[PDB]
């Protein structure tokens, strides 16, 4: 099934690794995604975490990780498809 | 839901982040449809189940199927994390 | 206080018996089992609170509430259910191994 | 847990009619097998085996013994890797 690139800032307090893919469950009808999410306050990415995430109407027919709110603290984009947070960008939209 | 009897019934409703308060610790999503159950039990309009009201007839309306979400938000320590959280969208409403 | 023996919301230790309500002449296997049932008070302990503390959901019910929910009471209710096997004859009395979901309530709460 | 799967209804129900079945679960909870079969006047004709969730009834059982004595259809159940491979009887 769905396979997402895995972050995780937080892995020292929490017990994961920093690094590496997610393998994704979620019971039988529903989609799952992918996300990513970051801060850039300055012009330098600083990644927060990149993993699986459930079924959301916000992410469906998504290919590409595309960050849509006009000026956020933390971006966040999800994505349908295998490691398909591979990569993002941000391409703000009206709100 | 229906306008002669009050069955117990599934009640849409959005829940917006911005308008509650909880937008400065919560980055995704910026809301959903958080619905919720209302109206009148027993039900007798319209397999615990069965044996329950079956026991019933001879011997609360409530959430009965409900959609996990995933939530990134900050925790007190102000951190971010990423949870699934289990029973957060009420799908369908039923007599206990 | 969770587990019961006349109180708070708990969970009720009862067994069905096929044979006691006619149902053994579709049933074969089990020949009954542990449904249990949930009984007692919703009582309000904790202030700031609506049930359960835990619950996002009636979390943010519970916050929407304090400024079209003021009608609403709170009911001890099955908060876990689990499933279970069974092997029966349908109404063509073909016999059908399924495995029902909801059948045996494992954990009671306040809604 | 995987256990021992026939279905004598194969053809109306459109399964294979053998083989084994993996069985899945949730998180606590115990995993069996399960027999089930006809006898009539000396001939065993199967009807049935596969998984079986947690039921007490199947409990510390190595064994898949019938659990009543003349029923027009016998059930097994029993606990580990295909111990309704062979069933038995009660006295």
């Amino acid at each position: 099934t769905r396979e997402c690139i895995y972050y995780n800032a937080n892995w020292e307090l929490e017990r994961t690794n920093q690094s590496g893919l997610e393998r994704c469950e979620g019971e039988q009808d529903k989609r799952l995604h992918c996300y990513a999410s970051w801060r850039n306050s300055s012009g330098t990415i600083e990644l927060v975490k990149k993993g699986c995430w459930l079924d959301d109407f916000n992410c469906y027919d998504r290919q590409e990780c595309v960050a849509t709110e006009e000026n956020p603290q933390v971006y966040f984009c999800c994505c349908e498809g295998n490691f398909c947070n591979e990569r993002f960008t941000h391409l703000p939209e009206p709100g | 839901c229906d306008g002669k009897v009050n069955i117990c019934c599934k009640k849409q409703f959005f829940v917006s982040f911005k308008d509650i308060g909880w937008n400065d610790w919560i980055i995704a999503p910026s809301g959903y449809h958080a619905n919720y159950c209302e109206g009148e039990c027993p039900s007798h309009i319209a397999f615990h189940s069965t044996v329950i009201n079956h026991y019933r007839m001879r011997g609360c309306c409530v959430p009965t199927k409900l959609r996990p979400m995933s939530m990134l938000y900050y925790d007190d320590g102000q951190n971010i994390i990423k949870k699934d959280i289990q029973n957060m969208i009420v799908e369908e409403c039923g007599c206990s």
